[PDB]
C-alpha cells in the first residue's frame, strides 16, 4: 500500500471517457521525449473506445489488458525506461512505471492509491440520480460493463436498468457503477434507476462507495449532497409514507426530510425521522444563534452533573406514581414509567 | 485579485463541454 | 508623555464585559476604568500597563473559561494567535442539507484567533504566503474565496465569529439574526498552531497607515473575544427575591404557584453564557443588569379555567425569572412598557404549557400527554409540553377498545390511523381554544369525509411517527 | 476475592426461584445451597432486608413480620432485580 514516488494520480467524475488531450510525453534523465506510449485497461471492453488517432505526438501506441501480476511487488515496481505508460481506472496495484511522470487518471480511489500523491478535479452542483421501483414505464436496460455503448440513452432516455452479467467479479461492478453514476451527476436533468441485483450485494456496492467518497473527502474533494441511503432507511421510510404518505414521489426520501425541515427550527429539537434514519455519533444541528438541538445543548458537550434527581429517581416516587396512573386507569400492566432524567439543562 | 469563480465556472462550462462531446462519437464515414 | 495607564483586580470585571461579550453602550460603566478599556479594545498596547494584561489573564485562567488556551506572553495578545480551541466532530449523516465550508476531518484540532476581517479575499493573500511558508507541497490544495485546507486536515479557513463545530453546518432554517463585521480566521491542524505561535506576525497593514492602530477598516483585532449579542436592560423594577437550588421541582413548584395566583403567564429567560465558565459572585452581580438577545426564552401557562373570582382584572404586571448562574434564579417583577427587550423569538410565538399531577407526558415527545382519568390520549396541536416532573413510556395498552352498540357517530373532521384496528385521530379544541387531537380507538363514524393523514401541521405528523411506528429495531 | 459471588448468585437465584416462583424446577437441595444462599443475602446490601427477615423467623416462625409500606416496596424492589423478572407478580402472597 506505500505508494511509490514516482505515481502522479489524478481524480475526476468526467474520466469515464479517455482524456487524450492530458497525456503527454514524459522525459528521464536521458532528457529524451519518448514517444512509444504504451496504455493499460481493466477489461478488453475497454479497448474499443481508445483511438489511436487522438495522439498525434506519440508515434505509436500500443494497448494492453491489465492483467494482475505477481512476480513484481508494488514497493519496487518494475521500470521499462523505453516507454511511457498511463493507467486508466486501475482496479488492482499497479505494476509497471515508465520513464520519468506516469499519471493514472481514474474515477474510482481505492485503498491501493490512497498514499499516493493527488490531483482532484472536484465538481460544481452535481444531480442526485432517482432511486425507484415499478411496484409503468418502457424501461430502458443498460449494459452496466460496458456504458459507453448507451451514452446517448443516458443523455435522453429516463428510466435505467442497472444490469449485471454473473461473470463480472466486485471491482468491475463497483467500476461501473461509479461510471453510471458519474454520468448521472453530469446529465442535465435527474435520471430514474434501479438495479436487477439482490439487495445484499446492493447494500455491499453502496458500502464500498461510501468508502470511496470518504477516501476522496479525506483527499480534499468537493462534498457531494447526493448519497446513497441505507435499506433499513428505505423500509422505515415505506413504513412512514404507508402511514401517511399515498403517491410515490420520485424523491420522497427528500421530501419527507425537507417536510420536517420546516419545523427543525422554530420548536428547537430533531425531527425523529432523523433520529431514526440514523452507538453515539449523535446529531445535532445549528442557527446563526449560539444553540444545540437535542436537548438545546450548548455549543460543548453534555453537561456532566448539572442538578441532582433525588426527587425523581427514588424508588418511592415513581411507584407511587406508577400505582396512581394504575388505579385510575383500571389497568393491571402494561405501563411503564421513567423519571424524567434527560435533562441536560433547561 | 480574486480566485475559485474561475476555476468553477471553468469547470461547469467543461462539465457542459464534455456531455455535449459524448455525442461526437458518430462518425461520418468508413475507410476499411 | 504620560504614565502607563493600570487597572485595579475590581475592574477586572468591568473588562471581561466590555470584551468577552459584544456590548455597545458604555454610559452605565464608570469613566475611570472606562478610558483604560478604550485604548486597550483599540490594542494601542504602548499606553497599557503590562502587568495589567498578565493580572488579567490569570484571572482569565482563574475562572476555569471553557475551552481556552494561552502561554505566558504579553504578545498573545499583541500578534494574531490562537486563543480558543475545539474539537471537531462532524458526521455528514443529515444528507438533506449542504455545508457550505470546505469538509473537515474529524478528530483535528481547531484553533480560534482574534483577526476579523470584512474582506477575506484580501486577506488571503497574505495568509496563504504563511500557509505557504509552513509546507512545501502543492497537492490536494482547495482553495475559495474563504480559506485554503489540505487533506481536510489543515490549512486556515473564515467564518462567523461564534459558530458550532459538533457536526451541525447551516441546516434547519437559518433565521436572519442581524450582523455586525463577522469574519474570523481559524486555524486548523497543529502545525499551522505552532507556526503561529513561534513568529509573531501581523497582517500587512495599508502603506498609508503609519498609525499604531493596529485595527483598520479592512480588519481588527479584539483579544479574547466571543461576539456574543448583549445590550443594558432597562426594568422598572418592583419586588425581586434570588432563590439558590439545583433540583428542578422547586423551581417548577414556584413557577406553579405565582402562574395559579394572579397572572396568565410568565416569561422564562434561560441565559445562554451560564455554562460558559465558573464565574466568581461579582461577575454574575454585574452581569444581572444586562441581557443576551441570543439567549433562550419560552412563555409558560397553564390550562385556563372559566369564569372565576381568582381573576387579575387588568394585565399590569409580568414576571421574570433569570436564570443568571448554574444554580442560582432571580424572581422579579416589572410594569409592563413596550420599549422593554427580550430575545428574539424564533417562531410566532409557540407558547409551551405547563403540566399539572392530573396527567402524564409521553416519552420522547413534547406533546403527548396522556389522562389517566379519562384514558385520553392526546396530541397538543401547536404548543408543546414543560415541566413534565416524570414520564410514562407508551404501549398498545393505552388504546382502550372501547364498545359501542351501535358505532358512535362523530361531528368535526376524523382522521383514519389504523382502519384494520379502528385508531382514529379527531380534531378537539379545549373551551381554552387549545387545539389538539384525540387518538381514540374503537367504534366511531364520522358524519362527513374523512380528511388525509398528509394534512397535519408537519409537528403532529412527527408525533404521530414517534407513536404508532413500533420502534423494536436497532 | 474470598467468595465465588457468581457461584453464590446461581444457587441463590435457584432456591428463590424454588420457592417463591415455585417453578416447575425441582430438584434435591443441600444445606449447601441455603449456607451460600443466606450469605449472598448478607453479602449484599441491596438485600440486608430480606437478610434481617429470613434471620428473624429463626426464633418465632409463626408470624408475618410487621413493616413499613415503604420497607415493602424496597424488599419488593430487591426482590425483583435479584429474580430478573419484572414481568412477574410477586407483591405479597410470594413472600409470605
Amino acid at each position: 500500500m506505500e505508494c511509490p514516488f514516482q505515481i502522479q494520480v489524478c481524480i475526476s467524475d468526467r474520466f469515464f471517457a479517455f482524456p487524450h488531450n492530458l497525456v503527454e510525453p514524459q522525459s528521464d534523465v536521458g532528457n529524451k521525449l519518448i514517444e512509444n506510449l504504451i496504455v493499460y485497461v481493466p477489461t478488453d471492453d475497454d479497448r474499443l473506445y481508445i483511438d489511436k488517432k487522438q495522439f498525434p505526438k506519440f508515434n505509436s501506441v500500443l494497448v494492453y489488458r491489465h492483467e494482475h501480476d505477481v512476480n513484481i511487488d508494488s514497493r519496487s515496481p518494475k521500470k521499462t525506461a523505453s516507454a511511457t505508460i498511463v493507467y486508466w481506472n486501475p482496479l488492482v496495484p499497479i505494476t509497471e512505471i515508465g520513464a520519468g511522470e506516469t499519471r493514472v487518471f481514474s474515477v474510482l480511489l481505492t485503498n491501493n492509491l490512497f498514499y499516493c500523491n493527488t490531483m482532484i478535479v472536484h465538481h460544481e452542483n452535481p444531480k442526485c440520480p432517482i432511486e425507484f421501483t415499478y411496484p409503468k414505464s418502457n424501461l430502458r436496460p443498460i449494459a452496466c460493463e460496458i456504458p459507453l455503448s448507451h451514452f446517448k440513452e443516458l443523455v435522453e432516455s429516463n428510466d435505467f436498468l442497472l444490469c449485471f452479467n454473473l461473470e463480472t467479479s466486485t471491482m468491475v461492478k463497483i467500476l461501473s457503477l461509479k461510471r453510471i453514476f458519474c454520468i448521472f451527476q453530469y446529465r442535465k436533468q435527474p435520471a430514474r434507476y434501479v438495479i436487477n441485483l439482490p439487495h445484499e450485494e446492493i447494500d455491499n456496492l453502496y458500502n464500498k462507495l461510501n468508502w470511496e467518497r470518504t477516501r476522496r473527502l479525506m483527499k480534499g474533494d468537493v462534498p457531494s449532497n447526493c448519497a446513497t441511503v441505507n435499506r433499513s432507511s428505505l423500509k422505515y421510510i415505506k413504513q412512514a409514507q404507508s402511514l401517511l404518505g399515498i403517491p410515490d414521489y420520485s424523491q420522497t426520501v427528500v421530501d419527507f426530510v425537507k417536510m420536517f425541515q420546516k419545523i427543525i427550527f422554530p420548536y428547537q429539537l430533531v425531527p425523529n425521522v432523523i433520529i431514526k434514519l440514523n452507538l453515539f455519533c449523535k446529531n445535532d444541528s445549528i442557527a446563526i444563534s449560539s444553540s444545540g438541538i437535542v436537548p438545546i445543548n450548548m455549543p460543548d458537550f453534555s453537561p456532566p452533573n448539572t442538578f441532582d434527581y433525588s426527587d425523581y429517581a427514588n424508588r418511592t416516587n415513581i411507584n407511587f406514581v406508577t400505582q396512581r396512573v394504575l388505579t385510575d386507569g383500571g389497568f393491571s400492566s402494561g405501563i411503564t414509567v421513567t423519571p424524567v432524567k434527560y435533562n441536560y439543562y433547561l | 485579485d480574486y480566485e475559485k469563480e474561475s476555476k468553477r465556472r471553468k469547470l461547469e462550462d467543461e462539465d457542459f463541454l464534455k456531455l455535449k462531446a459524448l455525442e461526437f462519437s458518430k462518425d461520418i464515414v468508413n475507410e476499411k | 508623555g504620560g504614565n502607563l495607564l493600570t487597572l485595579e483586580r475590581d475592574h477586572f470585571k468591568y473588562l471581561f464585559l466590555t470584551s468577552y461579550f459584544d456590548l455597545k453602550d458604555n454610559e452605565h460603566v464608570p469613566s475611570e476604568p472606562m478610558a483604560f478599556i478604550r485604548n486597550y479594545l483599540n490594542c494601542t498596547f504602548d499606553l497599557l500597563d503590562d502587568a495589567v494584561l498578565m493580572n488579567y489573564f490569570n484571572y482569565l485562567q482563574s475562572m476555569q473559561l471553557k475551552h481556552l488556551v494561552g502561554s505566558t506572553s504579553t504578545n498573545i495578545f499583541k500578534f494574531v494567535k490562537p486563543q480558543f480551541r475545539f474539537v471537531c466532530d462532524r458526521t455528514t449523516v443529515d444528507i438533506l442539507e449542504f455545508d457550505t465550508r470546505m469538509y473537515i476531518k474529524p478528530g483535528t484540532p481547531v484553533y480560534a484567533t482574534n483577526l476579523f476581517t470584512s474582506n477575506p479575499r484580501k486577506m488571503m493573500a497574505f495568509l496563504y504566503a504563511e500557509f505557504g511558508k509552513v509546507f512545501k507541497n502543492k497537492i490536494f490544495v482547495n482553495i475559495n474565496n474563504y480559506g485554503c485546507v489540505l487533506a481536510g486536515s489543515a490549512g486556515f479557513l473564515f467564518d462567523d465569529a461564534y459558530v458550532d463545530w459538533n457536526g451541525v453546518r447551516m441546516c434547519a432554517a437559518p433565521r436572519l439574526d442581524n450582523n455586525m463585521h463577522p469574519f474570523r480566521l481559524y486555524l486548523l491542524g497543529e502545525d499551522m498552531a505552532k507556526h503561529f505561535v513561534d513568529n509573531n506576525i501581523l497582517p500587512p497593514h495599508p502603506s498609508n497607515a503609519k498609525t499604531r492602530k493596529i485595527n483598520n477598516s479592512m480588519f481588527m483585532l479584539k483579544n479574547f473575544y466571543k461576539g456574543l449579542p448583549l445590550f443594558k436592560s432597562k426594568y422598572t423594577v418592583v419586588n425581586s427575591t434570588k432563590i439558590v437550588t439545583r433540583k428542578p421541582n422547586d423551581i417548577f413548584n414556584e413557577i406553579d404557584k405565582e402562574l395559579n395566583g394572579n397572572c396568565p403567564f410568565i416569561k422564562f429567560i434561560q441565559r445562554d453564557y451560564i455554562f460558559d465558565a465558573q464565574f466568581p459572585p461579582d461577575l454574575l452581580d454585574l452581569l444581572n443588569e444586562y441581557m443576551t438577545k441570543s439567549s433562550i426564552m419560552k412563555i409558560i401557562t397553564k390550562f385556563v379555567i372559566e369564569e372565576n373570582p381568582a381573576m387579575s382584572g387588568e394585565m399590569s404586571r409580568e414576571i421574570i425569572l433569570d436564570r443568571y448562574s448554574v444554580d442560582n434564579y432571580r424572581k422579579l417583577y416589572i410594569k409592563m412598557e413596550i420599549t422593554n427587550q427580550f430575545p428574539v423569538m424564533y417562531d410566532h410565538e409557540s407558547s409551551y404549557i405547563f403540566v399539572s399531577k392530573d396527567f402524564l407526558q409521553l416519552k420522547g415527545t413534547m406533546n403527548a400527554f396522556y389522562a389517566p382519568k379519562q384514558r385520553i390520549l392526546s396530541i397538543l396541536a401547536v404548543n408543546r409540553l414543560f415541566g413534565a416532573t416524570e414520564t410514562i413510556d407508551f404501549h398498545p395498552n393505552l388504546l382502550v377498545y372501547r364498545q359501542s352498540s351501535p358505532p358512535v357517530r362523530l361531528t368535526g373532521d376524523v382522521y383514519v390511523v389504523d382502519k384494520n384496528e379502528k385508531v382514529f385521530l379527531v380534531k378537539h379544541v379545549f373551551s381554552n381554544t387549545v387545539p389538539a387531537y384525540l387518538l381514540i380507538r374503537g367504534d366511531y363514524e364520522s358524519s362527513s369525509d374523512l380528511k388525509s393523514l398528509r394534512d397535519l401541521n408537519p409537528w403532529v405528523q412527527n408525533t404521530l411517527l414517534k407513536l404508532l411506528i413500533p420502534d423494536s429495531v436497532q | 476475592e474470598l467468595i465465588n459471588m457468581r457461584r453464590y448468585r446461581n444457587a441463590a437465584r435457584k432456591l428463590i426461584h424454588h420457592y417463591s416462583l415455585n417453578s416447575t424446577s425441582s430438584t434435591e437441595y443441600k444445606i449447601s445451597d441455603v449456607v451460600m444462599t443466606m450469605i449472598f443475602l448478607l453479602r449484599s446490601e441491596k438485600y440486608h432486608s430480606l437478610f434481617k427477615l429470613l434471620e428473624t423467623t429463626f426464633d418465632d416462625y409463626t408470624c408475618r413480620p410487621q413493616m413499613t409500606q415503604v420497607q415493602t416496596d424496597t424488599l419488593l424492589d430487591a426482590v425483583r432485580s435479584l429474580l430478573e423478572m419484572p414481568s412477574t407478580t410477586i407483591d405479597l402472597t410470594t413472600v409470605d
